[PDB]
RNA sequence: GCUUACGGCCAUACCACCCUGGAAAUGCCCGAUCUCAUCUGAACUCGGAAGUAAAGCAGGGUCGGGCCUGGUUAGUACUUGGAUGGGAGACCGCCUGGGAAUACCAGGUGCUGUAAGCUA
RNA sequence: GGCGGUACACCUGUCAAACGGUAACGCAGGUGUCCUAAGGCGAGCUCAGGGGGGACAGAAACCUCCCGUAGAGCAGAAGGG
RNA sequence: CUCGCCGAUCAAGCAGUUUUAUCCGGUAAAGCCAAUGACUAGAGGCACCUAUUCUCAAACUUUAAAUGGGUAAGAGGCCCGGCUCGCUGGCGCUGGAGCCGGGCGUGGAAUGCGACGCGCCUAGUGGGCCAUUUUUGGUA
């Protein structure tokens, strides 16, 4: 049986990228956490206060608490069968602003001001995401590539 | 003040202890000169028979207890001393801090130190009380 | 008489027998963890508005 | 001897920040200094930096950013001519000088001119400015020494004086300052006022004119061509110091066009850089 | 050029008594009449029994003169050598050294109080511009072009001192 | 010994002689190249190779075996000084030998060592002149019977013990771009600095 | 364009050697009375301005090392899913999708924010 | 089963199949302590190793210059920093 | 039992699934001429030293998949005005959070489904065994 120590298999997790150990770029202590926002979890090794737990480092929450140091975030954990939302307290190091949420409020600006355009102009512009539609009908021109025959080459050892 | 510690031993297995070692025995520690364990029937445990010879003055001591037993093993520790004047009735001793002490009690070594040839005793600390064995020169 | 030690053979199958529920989300999160020096100013912001 | 500095080397090799190779920023320091608490939500930790050169003093108020921090308020050394001093720019008295030019110029701009003067009259003791109710608080800001030694008597606590004296709300100690005689543990006021208008500067300048006026001209040379005597320190500080507090703003120079001349070389292009290989060849295989 | 004067920066000497006691004390003074200032002890670093030393042992004297000190007391330590030493002398990277064995013939008459003792010369020599390397603020490297050589070291010893280089 | 039917196949991970596997005994073969090894790469342009055709792992004792017997054909029909063989195996998965015997605690203490070879990596090579290659071909031939499974004697086009086909190494050492050191040669290319170029020229 | 103060990213910025540059500025430099400081005014601290480019610094140079980027290695290695596929076996081929890495080759070598000053 | 062992309470690397979890009397190990500082803070300093040197002095004492991405050290096992 | 039942007249929400977007990792492979450790052979420069070479790692790694894990895809939104605070503070908005009012559906990815919604009581079970692939001890 396993140990249950809280940094058991976390050699690889907690270290630091190649050529880029030292100490922390002044950055990310510069970055303002408001309550409600979406963050992403990644444990440090060089600070070794308020490190979240390894079954955290790579999941997402959001912030529901801002201390001096360090911000409460809601993630929700797995645990068996069930999925439970656990109020951690992780130091600013070891987070970092999710893009998972940007890609939405930018699509949200852009359908803000194409309504109001439409509305307007009297147009009907759809607003609504579509995936990825088959290949319309086109021509392929020969006029200076003309089909290169291919044919299996030779075995070779 | 610090007196002293609590500890001042510490219990373990009884198949554990070794030949030429030492335990304790009716409250006073032992050497150990013999070790002998026997079974006791067809699937039969291990009856682990023990006998020690006191290291303080005589009166060897005997008990049997099962392998997979616990009896208590004292803490053997024995420091070294420089030799004053016996003159009188207590040995004397000086430690490492330049100050004597005076508790002790042998005849080959209180009439020694008046005829030269000074030497360094080993005082053996244990359960009762302290004692000095060996001597060796330098 | 050795056994069975360990296994997570069937539990898979008992885990998504009644789904795995994500965590009730409801509206107006609760407000237990947060800052006290927040909170004591927070409810001064309410008994004077 | 096996060679230190191999491909193997450079490989594993990870370079500092580039301001820690250059020895001018103490990143250990830093983050203590300049990083504001997560509970404040963009609130700006404004910090006094004060810097040394060998003829200038430099005093700036920043607070830090992530595209790097503004500069709210500079004042320098050299303006101290403009008002009066124009010898010794670099000197205890000259720090007391920028450091006061720097909080009269941040109040000005702030509106914070009229509350929060400080000391008009320099008394050495221990002051600090206080907050008046109904008004606009008085502006806080720190020290900033940098790679300089904290030692009782550093220039760096000269412009700190100077800034608290000038309205500005920095939390120190006269641990630190001229004067501080740390057997008895106590802060002898009168020192510290000598070395801020620059009597300590007189009695040198009368210890060599008393003693051997050769060496007093060596010393003092810019201090004799100018007019200024080891009588009139006292003096012009103070009058220094009430010029700083009547016109702080500081106007910017003209901007004077330029046609952008170059004079250093350009980086050989990749056809010059070929075509000269290719003449080292053939000049190397003519000559065999 | 004229801000490449060979010039001396420092002069250390030092005088490593086999071990502490009343005779590395009397070596301290011995470095108070010829310096001028107060020596340290320098303690040994690692435990030898071959040597008779500990660690933390204070084994050896030393001190350092940097003005015209330097410049008095290593002249009066040349006059023993007679002004000329060996080729080999020299290190790779300027600056050189060299010892005598009694301090006698060093401006200082021999009492019978103290014991005769020989301390080890060892100038550091330099030029306008090192203390680049060692200011701590826009700390630099001195560059080639500026650092001394083994042949820049021994012209100027043969120039100042009209030293002979034996080879 | 155990017979190599036991530890034929590749089974468990890479288990090699380190500081936690300690006590392993010596290899069966310390000397991997024969011949005349100390001949330059112009000497011997032929080049063979023992190509294995299947994924298992190959004893000491084998490569032991097969070295001496193809290297005893080799000396007997071209000269001591006529060849060089370069076993390209080294034995370095330490086989487990269980207890000598229930299963209480049945992992085993090291055995020997056994060189784990993949399908088409070369077991052994062989250079020699350009008329000694019916004898290479032969004395590679004799040695796969040392062998379990299925092995290959092919002739291969690079330039001896090089890595550079025999079409091409001609014109690299006339535009001085290999220079050879002993068995093998420096690739030089163009660009480094031109003070190493002009040595050459 | 340049010289400084504080920086952000933290080698396209580093490393070795060579060459050139001082308008302002910077650096070296000149002193130990005061503050402070060590064995030593070297450092640290302080006072100063005779010299102006030796070094720092800046800009160039190198078929430079490194680093960065791209090509290639290769649709190769490996892999998701499938078969009453092959094979004594080891293992391999195919179907359906994803798809690397070194070597090798080529190009590049700091960008930039705030504030102040100078047009070498 | 017994004897042995503790896989009985814990820790590091691996096994473990790039989230987490994951077994065997799987593997290599560690623990029942130590520390008024080896706790807290501030300041200064740069280590391991190698080269050239320097009375006695040598492969090992000490002084000093140069290179030195940490290859040292951080009480202990190991990993991380 | 609370609803939806009337289907996007409605808000919806949900998913052992994809798509779009953004993060996490150090396994396969690869590398060792890059570090740690192991390892064969010559060559050059005066045993080392430099540039090469053969062969490896489960408790090594610069690099690095496939499969896979978390999150985000709207009215609980977006935007605007006012007010409150003992918290914050150069700066009655300086941050922040709370409160109140107003403006704005082209429900702003695909597919599927009534919500496996909210509770209560609860038996049996807690010896499993087999197969494809992955994999440990073992000759098996
Ligand atoms: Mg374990
Ligand atoms: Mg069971
Ligand atoms: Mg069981
Ligand atoms: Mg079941
Ligand atoms: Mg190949
Ligand atoms: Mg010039
Ligand atoms: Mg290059
Ligand atoms: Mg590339
Ligand atoms: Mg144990
Ligand atoms: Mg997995
Ligand atoms: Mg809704
Ligand atoms: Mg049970
Ligand atoms: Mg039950």
């Amino acid at each position: 049986t396993n140990t249950r120590g809280k940094r058991r298999g976390t050699r690889y997790m907690f270290a630091r990228p190649f050529r880029k150990h030292g100490p922390i770029p002044l950055s990310t202590y510069m970055r303002i956490y408001k309550k409600g926002d979406i963050v992403d979890i990644k444990g440090t090794g060089t600070i070794q206060k308020g490190m979240p737990h390894k079954c955290y480092h790579g999941k997402t929450g959001r912030v529901y608490n801002v201390t001096q140091h360090a911000v409460g975030i809601i993630v929700n954990k797995q645990v068996k069968g069930k999925i439970l939302a656990k109020r951690i307290n992780v130091r600013i190091e070891h987070i970092k602003h999710s893009k998972s949420r940007d890609s939405f409020l930018q699509r949200v600006k852009e359908n803000e001001k194409k309504k109001v355009e439409a509305k307007k102009e009297g147009t009907w512009i759809e607003l609504k995401r579509q995936p990825a539609a088959p290949r319309p009908a086109h021509f392929v021109s020969t006029k200076n590539n003309k089909p290169q025959l291919l044919e299996p080459i030779p075995y070779e050892f | 003040s610090g007196d002293a510690g609590a500890s001042a031993t510490y219990p373990m297995q009884c198949s554990a202890l070794r030949k030429n070692g030492f335990v304790v025995l009716k409250g006073r520690p032992c050497k150990i000169v013999e070790m002998s364990t026997s079974k006791t029937g067809k699937h039969g445990h291990a009856k682990v028979h023990l006998v020690g010879i006191d290291i303080f003055t005589n009166k060897k001591y005997e008990d049997i207890c099962p392998s997979t037993h616990n009896m208590d093993v004292p803490n053997i520790k024995r420091n070294d001393y420089q030799l004053v004047d016996i003159s009188e009735g207590f040995l004397s001793l000086m430690m490492d801090n330049g100050d004597v002490r005076e508790d002790l009690r042998g005849k080959e070594i209180e009439n020694k130190f008046a005829a030269g040839e000074e030497m360094l005793v080993t005082v053996l600390s244990a359960m009762g009380e302290e004692s000095a064995v060996a001597l060796k020169p330098m | 008489a050795k056994s069975k030690n360990h296994t997570t053979h069937n539990q898979s199958r008992k885990w998504h027998r009644n789904g795995i529920k994500k965590p009730r989300s409801q509206r107006y999160e609760s407000l237990k963890g947060v800052d006290p020096k927040f909170l004591r100013n927070m409810r001064f912001a309410k008994k004077h508005n | 001897v096996k060679v230190v500095k191999n491909k193997s080397y450079f490989k594993r090799y990870q370079v500092k920040f580039r301001r820690r190779r250059e020895g001018k920023t103490d990143y250990f320091a830093r983050k203590r200094l300049v990083i504001q608490d997560k509970n404040k939500y963009n609130t700006p930790k404004y910090r006094m930096i004060v810097r040394f050169s060998n003829r200038d003093i430099v005093c700036q108020i920043a607070y830090a950013k992530i595209e790097g921090d503004m500069i709210v308020c500079a004042a320098y050394s050299h303006e101290l001519p403009k008002y009066g001093i124009s010898v010794g720019l670099t000197n205890y008295a000259a720090a007391y000088c920028t450091g006061l030019l720097l909080a009269r110029r941040l109040l000005n701009k702030f509106g914070l001119d009229k509350v929060y003067d400080g000391q008009v009259e320099i008394t050495g003791d221990e002051f600090n400015v206080e907050s008046i109710d109904g008004q606009p608080g008085a502006f806080t800001c720190y020290l900033d020494a940098g790679l300089a030694r904290t030692t009782t008597g550093n220039k760096v606590f000269g412009a700190l004086k100077g800034a608290v004296d000038g309205g500005l709300s920095i939390p120190h100690s006269t641990k630190r300052f001229p004067g501080y005689d740390v057997e008895s543990k106590e802060f002898n006021a009168e020192v510290h006022r000598k070395h801020i208008l620059g009597l300590n500067i007189a009695e040198y300048m009368r210890l060599l004119m008393e003693e051997d006026e050769e060496c007093y001209k060596k010393q003092f040379s810019r201090f004799i061509k100018n007019g200024v005597t080891a009588d009139s320190m006292e003096e012009m500080y103070k009058k220094a110091h009430a010029a700083i507090r009547e016109n702080p703003v500081h106007e910017k120079k003209p901007k004077r066009e330029v046609k952008k001349k170059r004079w250093n070389r350009a980086k050989l292009t990749l056809a010059q850089r070929k075509d000269r290989v290719a003449q080292k060849k053939a000049s190397f295989l003519r000559a065999q | 050029n004229p801000m490449r004067e060979l010039r001396i920066r420092k002069l250390c000497l030092n005088i490593c008594v086999g071990e502490s006691g009343d005779r590395l004390t009397r070596a301290a003074k011995v470095l108070e009449q010829l310096t001028g200032q107060t020596p340290v002890f320098s303690k040994a670093r690692y435990t030898v029994r071959s040597f008779g030393i500990r660690r933390n042992e204070k084994i050896a004297v030393h001190c350092t003169v940097r003005g015209a000190k330097a410049e008095e007391i290593l002249e009066k330590g040349l006059k023993v050598r007679e002004y000329e030493l060996r080729k080999n002398n020299f290190s790779d990277t300027g600056n050189f050294g060299f010892g005598i064995q009694e301090h006698i013939d060093l401006g200082i008459k021999y009492d019978p109080s103290i014991g005769i003792y020989g301390l080890d010369f060892y100038v550091v020599l330099g030029r306008p511009g090192f203390s680049i390397a060692d200011k701590k603020r826009k700390t630099g490297r001195i560059g080639a072009k500026h650092r001394i050589r083994k042949e820049e070291a021994m012209r100027w010893f043969q120039q100042k001192y009209d030293g002979i280089i034996l080879p | 010994r155990r017979p190599a039917r036991c530890y034929r196949y590749c089974k468990n991970k890479p288990y090699p002689k380190s500081r936690f596997c300690r006590g392993v005994p010596d290899p069966k073969i310390r000397i991997f190249d024969l011949g005349r090894k100390k001949a330059k790469v112009d000497e011997f342009p032929l080049c063979a190779h023992m190509v294995s055709d299947e994924y298992e792992q190959l004893s000491s004792e084998a490569l032991e075996a097969a070295r001496i017997c193809a290297n005893k054909y080799m000396v007997k029909t071209c000269g001591k000084d006529g060849f060089h063989i370069r076993v390209r195996l080294h034995p370095f998965h330490v086989i487990r030998i269980n207890k000598m015997l229930g299963m209480r605690g049945a992992f085993g203490k090291p055995q020997g060592t056994v060189a784990r070879v993949h399908i088409g990596q070369v077991i052994m090579s062989v250079r020699t002149k350009a008329q000694n290659k019916e004898h290479v071909i032969e004395a590679l031939r004799r040695a796969k019977f040392k062998f379990p499974g299925r092995q290959k004697i092919h002739v291969s086009k690079k330039y001896g013990f090089t890595k550079f086909n025999t079409c091409d190494f001609d014109n690299m050492l006339a535009e001085k771009r290999l220079i050879p050191d002993g068995c093998g040669v420096k690739y030089i290319p163009s660009r480094g600095p031109l003070s190493r170029w002009k040595a050459l020229h």
